[PDB]
């Protein structure tokens, strides 16, 4: 949604590593990336900021698959997944790759059950 | 982005958040 | 799609066990179910054939969750997941049960490399 | 729903196949 790229980003994993040259941490375990309504999900996300300057931030992504989630502004969610998310914060865009596939959503339901014919029903209509 | 935004790393065991 | 229930139904699993007696298979490890273009992918799945007779099996798929996949003649996707997927071959629809949850896709693309930009902006404000 | 469909049940190891 507008306002997505402006919001702060929040990584949760199970566990993270920091380089001790600095300007790299890397997560594993479950890792969830978050920037408003934009949530990235990997086994491994690595976190660089090339020369320590903000805003160049670079994030990686990697899974099997990776999966990638974002509300857009016409009320569809737009839902991904790829080997390899790759999220330039300086560029606002995110580079799916390997077996890459990308969807939009135009409904939905929940419910405790849902039942649903895998069979197409026919027209039913009848004359005197 | 517009601007840098904060970057918060948050363990999923103990709760505890930084920014890096 | 039209013609799925007519096809042939494909299990692949990590390991099988038969209950002879029970008339039961069950599939655990990554079970992948498929009938034509319907996927059912589950932790879990139980086989049963009630009295030995065709027709009358009866598809149990359990996960964390399970999920769901079938083409539509109109060329939309249905997906969705539930703890538990329940097919009864003889009646045509399936039940999601447990978190439930279906969606339609209206577009999609497939590559290598897919790029998607991340930065709407419907407003503008200045000073 | 209409007539019987056979049963194909796959190991992933093996892959061998039989009709269940």
């Amino acid at each position: 949604v507008t306002g997505d790229t402006d919001q702060p980003i929040h990584i949760e994993s199970d566990q993270q590593s920091l380089d001790m040259q600095g300007n790299v941490v890397t997560f594993t375990g479950n890792v969830i990336v978050t920037q408003g309504t934009i949530k990235i999900n990997a086994d491994k996300v690595v976190v660089t900021r090339p020369g320590g300057e903000q805003g160049k931030e670079v994030i990686d992504g990697y899974g099997k698959p990776a999966t990638f989630y974002q509300m857009q502004d016409n009320g569809k969610p737009v839902e991904g997944h790829a080997s390899q998310m790759h999220y330039e914060l300086a560029k606002d865009f995110v580079v799916l790759t390997g077996n890459a596939y990308l969807q939009q959503v135009d409904s939905n339901i929940k419910g405790d059950k849902i039942t649903y014919l895998v069979k197409e029903q026919k027209m039913q209509a009848f004359s005197d | 982005g517009s601007k840098p935004v904060p970057i918060i790393a948050c363990n999923r065991k103990t709760g505890k958040c930084t920014r890096i």
